C-alpha cells in the first residue's frame, strides 16, 4: 500500500487533491463523465410552474429566498425559473409562437436536448437539491484557485521554529475608478465619477 | 375580518369551528361546481370579466 | 520533498499545506489494556475539561454500518420535501435498480 | 434625507470608501534572538532590521507633494516600506463629510430600528441588555436545546440566575410534556391496533413558567426548543429555523401574551450565521403579525422586541428590517428607474396578425456567422477601441437606480458600487504613490497648495493595470 | 473554595454556592478587560441534579440504563 | 508561603516562584493562514496558532540580552552597595 | 386600486366580495354606539390587510398538499 | 450612431469557443487568494479565518458575505 | 482528538458537518458504551 514517512491521513494532500484524476498513461483514455444541466432545467417544470405562481402571486410572503428555502433552490435559479415561466406563458397566452417555434440559439437548442434526455433517463427531480448559501470548501474550481496570483507563487518556503515569525506583509485593496448614478429619468442620466484616490472629497 | 366581534359571540369553539368551516368550504365548491350603483347598499355587482 | 528533507524547511504546497512535513506523532495513538489503563488513571494527575477544547471528542472504534439520512422524516420537513424524499427512497431501495435495459419499450 | 443630487453623490462616494476601507492591524514583531546563530555583524543587521520594520509596520506614510522625488527614492531604498500608505485611508474630508451627511454622526444605541403595521402592531430592533438592562413586555423568549440542559450560552445564563425554583419549574413543564407525549403515543398504538382489528421534545415546543424574579421587564418566561446548523445542508439548517419560530410565535399568540422580548434565535450555542438568521426572524415576525395563515384571526401578540447585546448582530437584524420594510410596506417598496417610467409610460398596443410578419424568421436557430479572431491586432485598437477609451480606469455599469414605486424619488437605500479589478485581484503588496490625491495641484516653497497647468497623461491609472 | 486557576484561557469552577460571584466577576472582567475569555464548568452538572430530582420516577431507570452501557 | 520575599521586579515574569510545567506546542508555527490552520493548537476563534502575548514574555524570558543588561545593571548595585 | 394582470388577478369574486359594503350583524345606544365602533376599526383593519398583504387566510403547507395530490393524479393516470 | 458598450475584461477579443466541444458548461472563475495573511477573529461566532485557496469571488461563501455586509457597517 | 476530528471533517459555528464527535449524535461503536 505504498509509503509516506510521515503520518497525515486527511482528504488534502498532494496524492488526494484531485482524487480520481489520472496521473499516468490512462490520461488518453476516453473516458465519459456525467453531463452538467442547469438546477432550473433540472427541476421538475410542474413544480417551475407552482414557485411561478406563489411569485408572481405574493413575492412578499412568497420571497425569492423563502421559495428557494422551502425547495432547496438558490435565489438566481429561483428567478431564472420565474422569467423562463413567465416568458413562456406570456408568448402561449398571446399566441405569439408555441414551445416548439420560439427561434433559440444553438446552445440553448441543445441544453433542450440533454434535460430531455435527463428527464428521459432519470426523470425530473421533485424537489431541489442546491444549497441557499455555498460553503468554504476545498475544491478544485480551475487553475486559476491553485495558486495565490498576488504573492505570485504556488509554493509557499518557510522555515521550522517554534516561536513567532514576522508577519506576512498584507495586500492593500485596489483603490478603482466606479461610477455611481445619481439622477436618472426619463431623458437624462446622471452618475457620479467617483476616483477613490482623491484625497479632497467635497 | 369584516364581521370579526360582531358575530363572534356564538363562536365558542375550535374543532366545531374547524368542521363548520369545512362544511362551509364544500358548501361553495359544489355552488361554483353547479356548472344598481349605490356603494352603501349589498345590491352593487361588478361581473368584470364574468362571462362564457 | 526532495528539497524539504534536504534543507530541513518547509516548502508547502498551497493547494495542499502540510502534506509532506506534517506528522501525527505515535504517542497519539498508543492503545492500553484495562488493568494498565487503570494504574495510569490512578498515576496521572487529571486535568478539567475545556469546552473550547474539548467539545467533539465522543468517538471510539467504529464498524461500517449503511445510513441513508436523506430521507428521514422529520417533524419541520415540509410536505412536499418528505413527498419528494419518501419517493427518492423508495427509488434508491428499489430492487429494479442495476437493472440496465438498452430498450426504452422492452419486447 | 438627503434632497440634493449633491449629497446623494457623497453619500455614494462614502459607501465607496467604506468598501475599500481596511483598519490596520498592527501584529507584534518577534524579539531577535540574543543567542548568535550567526555573525556578529549579521546579529547587528538583524537587530537594526527588526526594529525599523516594527516602525514602518506602526507608523503610517503622507502623500508624494510633501517630499521630492529624490527624497523619496532614498527612503525607499534606505527604509523598509510602510504598511500604510497614504492611499490606503479615505481621509479627514470623507470623514468630516460624513458626519455632515449624519452617516456617521452610553453604552447601548437603542432603537435602531422599528417596523409599524398599523392595526396589527409593531416589530421593533433594539441594541441593549436583556438581563442587565431590566419599555415594557409581557414574556421573554428564551431558546433551549431538546434536553433543556445547556451547557454554555443564553439559556444556560438564564437559568443560572433563576435557579432552583426556575428550574424546577422548567423541569416540571417538561415532565408533563413528556407524560402527555407518551400517553399520546400508547393512545396511537392502541388505536393502530384497533383499525388493525420517539423521544423527547421537537423544535417549535414552547414552556411558559414565571420569571422568578429575573426578567423584572417581563413577567414570564417562554422557552423554546430551538434546532441546530449542522445537520444536513444550510437549506435544512434554515427550514428548521423557520419551522421553530412559525410554531413558536403562533402558540405564543394563541396563549395571548401581547408584548415579547425576543433575542438573536439561531445564534451562538446553536452555531447559526446571523445574516441569514435575521431574515428569517423579522420575516416570521411579520407574518405572524399580520396573521398570514390564519382564516380565524386571533390578534393577541401585537408587540415584537428584538433585543441584541452586539452592535453587529443589532445592525444585522436592522439591515434584515429595512429589507422587509422594503418587501411589505408599499411606502418602501423601490423599483429600477427604467422599471418605473416606461411603466408610468405603459401603453396598452393593438398587434395584428399582420404586424409580426417580420417577427419570424426561416432559421429555427441563431449562432454567429462570423469569428472574432482581429486579422490585425493594432490596427483595430487604433481604428475601434482607444478613439472611445476617454479614461484609462476600467469601469463597469452602474447598477441601476432604485427609486421608491409610490413617488418616483430616489431611495435612500441604493446598491453598493460594482468596481473591476483585472484576473479578478484585488489587491496589492506595493502600491504605487500617486500626485492625484490632489489632482492638478503642488506644493510650493512656502508650503501651501497651487495649481498646475499640465496635459494630464492619458495612461497615468492604467500603470500599473487595475 | 473557589479555585480560577488558569492553564490557558483562565477557567474557574462553581459550586453552586459561588454562582453569583462567579457572574459577578465574569461581568467585571468582561468590562474592565474585554477579549480576555473565561470559561467555567458552572452548571451542567448542577442542572442535571435538579433535573433527575424533579423526574426521579424515571430517572431510576435512567441511570440503570447508563450503568448497564457503562458495564458493557 | 514562609520563607523568604522574592523581588517585586519577578512578578512579570514569574507571578510564583514555584516551579510548574509549561504547556508548549509540538508543531511548527507559521506566518501563513493555512499552515497556521493546519496547526493542532489552530484556534477557530482568534485565527492564531499560539497566544501572542504570552510568547512575548516566554520570548523575553528566553532572551541574553534583556538578562545581561538586568545582571550588569544588578552589579553596577551591587559595587555602589559598596558605598552604601 | 384594482390589480395589474398577476397570477391572483383579475378575480371577479374577491373583487366584488371587497366591493360590498360592511352591513351590519344581524342600553340601545350603547349598543349602537358598541356596533359602529367595531364596524369602523374592522373596516379600518381589512383596508390595512389589502395594503400589507396579497393572499392570507392559507396554509402554504396547504397548498403543498395541494400540489402533491395534484402531481400524484397525474402520476395515476399516466 | 450610439458608442458601444465596451467590456473591461474583453476590451478588444471577444474570445468565444471555436474548438469542439462547442457548447460544454463554462463557469466565471475569479480568485479570492487570501485577503489578508494575519489571524482574523470570529465574527460573532463564525470563524472567518480562511482555510483553503479554491475560493471563488463570484461565487462568494458565507463568512464572506457576512465580512463584507460588517465592513459596510462599520463607522468609520 | 477534536483537532483530528476537524481535520478530517471541517466543522463548527456556521458550519454543516456530520456532527460525528458530538456528544448528542449516535455512532456505530463496536463495544456499546455510555453516551455521555
Amino acid at each position: 500500500v505504498d509509503f509516506s514517512q510521515n503520518r497525515f491521513p486527511v482528504l488534502n494532500t498532494a496524492e488526494n487533491f484531485r482524487y480520481w484524476k489520472d496521473r499516468g498513461l490512462d490520461r488518453l483514455l476516453p473516458r465519459v463523465f456525467p453531463l452538467k444541466l442547469p438546477a432550473h432545467r433540472r427541476v421538475d417544470p410542474l413544480l417551475r410552474e407552482y414557485i411561478f405562481f406563489l411569485h408572481s402571486m405574493d413575492p412578499a410572503r412568497f420571497s425569492i429566498r423563502k421559495l428557494g428555502e422551502r425547495y432547496g433552490l438558490k435565489e438566481r435559479t429561483v428567478e431564472l425559473i420565474c422569467r423562463e415561466f413567465s416568458v413562456a406563458e406570456f408568448l402561449r397566452r398571446t399566441e405569439l409562437a408555441t414551445p416548439y417555434t420560439r427561434r433559440v440559439s444553438r446552445e440553448k437548442a441543445v441544453l433542450r436536448m440533454k434535460e430531455a434526455l435527463f428527464s428521459l433517463k432519470l426523470g425530473y427531480d421533485q424537489l431541489g437539491d442546491e444549497d441557499l448559501d455555498e460553503q468554504e470548501e476545498h475544491e478544485f474550481r480551475g487553475f486559476r484557485s491553485t495558486q495565490d496570483w498576488i504573492q505570485r507563487q504556488n509554493i509557499e518556503v518557510e522555515m521550522m521554529s517554534a516561536f513567532p515569525l514576522p508577519a506576512k506583509r498584507n495586500p492593500l485593496p485596489k483603490r478603482v475608478d466606479v461610477d455611481v448614478t445619481v439622477h436618472n429619468t426619463s431623458k437624462l442620466k446622471v452618475m457620479n465619477w467617483i476616483d477613490p484616490n482623491d484625497k479632497v472629497v467635497f | 375580518e369584516r364581521f370579526l366581534f360582531l358575530d363572534e359571540e356564538r363562536s365558542k369553539r375550535r374543532e366545531e369551528r374547524e368542521e363548520e368551516q369545512a362544511r362551509l368550504e364544500e358548501e361553495l365548491v359544489t355552488l361554483l361546481q353547479r356548472q344598481t350603483k349605490d356603494r352603501t347598499s349589498f345590491d352593487i355587482w361588478e361581473f368584470d370579466g364574468v362571462g362564457a | 520533498r526532495t528539497l524539504a528533507n534536504a534543507t530541513g524547511q518547509k516548502y508547502d504546497l498551497l493547494v495542499a499545506p502540510g502534506e509532506h512535513w506534517m506528522h501525527w506523532p505515535d504517542r497519539w495513538f498508543r492503545p492500553i489494556s484495562t488493568e494498565y489503563a487503570r494504574m495510569l488513571e490512578r498515576i496521572k494527575k487529571k486535568r478539567p475539561p475545556s469546552y473550547r477544547r474539548g467539545f467533539r471528542a465522543a468517538i471510539d472504534e467504529v464498524i461500517p454500518e449503511e445510513i441513508r439520512p436523506e430521507f428521514t422524516p422529520y417533524t419541520w420537513k415540509s410536505p412536499l420535501q418528505k413527498w419528494a424524499e419518501e419517493l427518492k427512497r423508495k427509488r434508491l431501495t428499489s430492487h429494479n435498480v442495476y437493472e440496465t435495459e438498452v430498450f426504452l419499450h422492452p419486447p | 434625507k438627503l434632497r440634493l443630487h449633491q449629497e446623494r453623490a457623497s453619500r455614494g462616494h462614502i459607501e465607496y470608501l467604506r468598501q475599500l476601507e481596511r483598519p490596520p492591524t498592527p501584529s507584534p514583531f518577534p524579539l531577535p534572538p540574543s543567542p548568535s546563530p550567526s555573525s556578529p555583524a549579521s546579529a547587528a543587521a538583524a537587530k537594526a532590521a527588526a526594529f525599523a520594520e516594527q516602525a514602518a509596520a506602526q507608523t503610517p506614510e503622507p502623500s508624494v507633494l510633501v517630499r521630492s522625488a529624490e527624497e523619496w527614492i532614498k527612503r525607499d531604498f534606505f527604509f523598509p516600506l510602510s504598511h500604510q500608505p497614504d492611499t490606503a485611508t479615505a481621509g479627514e474630508a470623507a470623514r468630516a463629510l460624513e458626519r455632515e451627511l449624519g452617516l456617521s454622526r452610553p453604552q447601548y444605541g437603542g432603537l435602531l430600528q422599528q417596523i409599524e403595521l398599523p392595526g396589527f402592531g409593531e416589530i421593533n430592533v433594539v441594541h441593549g441588555d436583556l438581563l442587565s438592562g431590566s419599555l415594557a413586555a409581557d414574556a421573554m423568549l428564551v431558546p433551549v436545546p431538546p434536553n433543556f440542559l445547556p451547557y454554555r450560552g443564553f439559556g444556560l445564563e438564564v437559568l443560572e440566575r433563576g435557579g432552583p425554583a426556575l428550574q424546577k419549574a422548567a423541569f416540571v413543564e417538561v415532565k408533563r410534556k413528556l407524560q402527555q407525549r407518551e400517553v399520546a403515543r400508547d393512545l396511537l398504538s392502541g388505536q393502530a391496533g384497533r383499525e388493525e382489528g420517539e423521544g423527547g421534545l421537537d423544535p417549535g415546543d414552547l414552556l411558559l413558567t414565571p420569571t422568578f424574579g429575573v426578567c423584572p421587564r417581563v413577567s414570564l418566561l417562554a422557552f423554546l426548543v430551538t434546532p441546530y446548523y449542522w445537520q444536513g445542508n444550510s437549506t435544512e439548517a434554515a427550514r428548521r429555523l423557520r419551522f421553530t419560530m412559525r410554531r413558536a410565535l403562533d402558540d405564543l399568540n394563541r396563549q395571548g401574551p401581547g408584548s415579547l422580548l425576543l433575542p438573536f434565535v439561531g445564534i451562538g450555542l446553536y452555531g447559526y450565521e446571523p445574516r441569514g438568521a435575521a431574515e428569517i426572524l423579522v420575516e416570521s415576525a411579520v407574518e405572524q403579525l399580520l396573521q398570514v395563515d390564519a382564516v380565524d384571526p386571533n390578534y393577541m401578540l401585537r408587540k415584537i422586541t428584538f433585543v441584541d447585546r452586539d452592535a453587529t448582530n443589532a445592525a444585522l437584524l436592522a439591515e434584515a428590517a429595512q429589507a422587509a420594510k422594503r418587501a411589505w410596506l408599499p411606502e418602501h417598496q423601490v423599483v429600477p428607474a427604467p422599471v418605473y417610467w416606461s411603466q408610468k409610460q405603459r401603453r396598452l398596443l393593438d398587434v395584428t396578425d399582420g404586424m409580426l410578419m417580420f417577427c419570424r424568421k426561416h432559421t429555427r436557430l441563431s449562432f454567429k456567422k462570423h469569428h472574432g479572431v482581429i486579422r490585425r491586432q493594432k490596427t483595430h485598437y487604433f481604428s475601434n477601441v482607444r478613439p472611445f477609451l476617454w479614461r484609462s480606469s476600467r469601469v463597469l455599469e452602474p447598477p441601476p437606480l432604485l427609486l421608491y414605486r409610490h413617488s418616483g424619488k430616489p431611495a435612500d437605500w441604493q446598491l453598493p458600487a460594482r468596481p473591476f479589478y483585472r484576473q479578478g485581484v484585488s489587491g496589492l503588496l506595493f502600491p504605487p504613490r500617486l500626485r492625484r490625491g490632489f489632482p492638478s495641484m503642488r506644493v510650493n516653497s512656502k508650503g501651501q497648495f497651487v495649481g498646475v497647468n499640465k496635459m494630464p497623461y492619458i495612461a497615468e491609472k492604467a500603470q500599473p493595470r487595475l | 473554595x473557589x479555585x480560577x486557576x488558569x492553564x490557558x484561557x483562565x477557567x474557574x469552577x462553581x459550586x453552586x454556592x459561588x454562582x453569583x460571584x462567579x457572574x459577578x466577576x465574569x461581568x467585571x472582567x468582561x468590562x474592565x478587560x474585554x477579549x480576555x475569555x473565561x470559561x467555567x464548568x458552572x452548571x451542567x452538572r448542577h442542572l442535571v441534579r435538579l433535573g433527575x430530582x424533579x423526574x426521579x420516577x424515571x430517572x431510576x431507570x435512567x441511570x440503570x440504563x447508563x450503568x448497564x452501557x457503562x458495564x458493557x | 508561603r514562609a520563607g523568604p520575599h522574592i523581588s517585586p521586579s519577578c512578578a512579570y515574569f514569574f507571578p510564583t516562584p514555584e516551579f510548574t510545567v509549561t504547556p508548549r506546542t509540538f508543531f511548527p508555527l507559521s506566518a501563513h493562514p493555512l499552515i497556521r490552520r493546519i496547526h493542532p493548537d489552530f484556534d477557530e476563534e482568534t485565527g492564531n496558532d499560539h497566544n501572542p502575548y504570552a510568547m512575548h514574555k516566554l520570548q523575553m524570558q528566553w532572551n541574553h540580552s534583556l538578562f545581561i543588561q538586568e545582571r550588569m545593571q544588578a552589579l553596577r548595585h551591587f559595587r555602589n552597595v559598596a558605598n552604601v | 386600486q384594482y390589480p395589474e394582470p398577476n397570477a391572483l388577478w383579475p378575480n371577479p369574486l374577491l373583487h366584488n366580495h371587497r366591493l360590498k359594503p360592511f352591513l351590519h350583524p344581524a342600553e340601545e345606544a350603547d349598543a349602537a354606539a358598541l356596533e359602529a365602533k367595531q364596524l369602523r376599526m374592522n373596516k379600518h383593519r381589512l383596508e390595512h390587510l389589502w395594503k400589507f398583504a396579497r393572499s392570507y387566510g392559507m396554509s402554504w403547507d396547504a397548498l403543498d398538499e395541494v400540489y402533491i395530490r395534484f402531481v400524484q393524479l397525474k402520476r395515476s393516470r399516466e | 450612431r450610439p458608442i458601444p458598450r465596451i467590456f473591461p475584461w474583453r476590451m478588444a477579443h471577444n474570445p468565444l469557443p471555436r474548438r469542439y466541444p462547442l457548447y460544454k458548461h463554462r463557469t466565471l472563475f475569479l480568485p479570492l487568494s487570501l485577503p489578508s495573511y494575519s489571524p482574523q477573529p470570529a465574527i460573532s461566532g463564525v470563524a472567518v479565518a480562511p482555510l483553503t485557496i479554491t475560493t471563488n469571488a463570484a461565487q462568494l461563501p458565507r463568512t464572506a458575505l457576512l465580512q463584507s455586509a460588517v465592513r459596510q457597517l462599520r463607522p468609520l | 482528538t477534536q483537532y483530528i476530528l476537524n481535520q478530517l471533517d471541517p466543522g463548527g459555528a456556521g458550519r454543516n458537518c456530520s456532527g460525528i464527535g458530538r456528544p448528542d449524535v449516535r455512532l456505530p461503536l463496536a463495544k456499546p458504551a455510555a453516551p455521555s
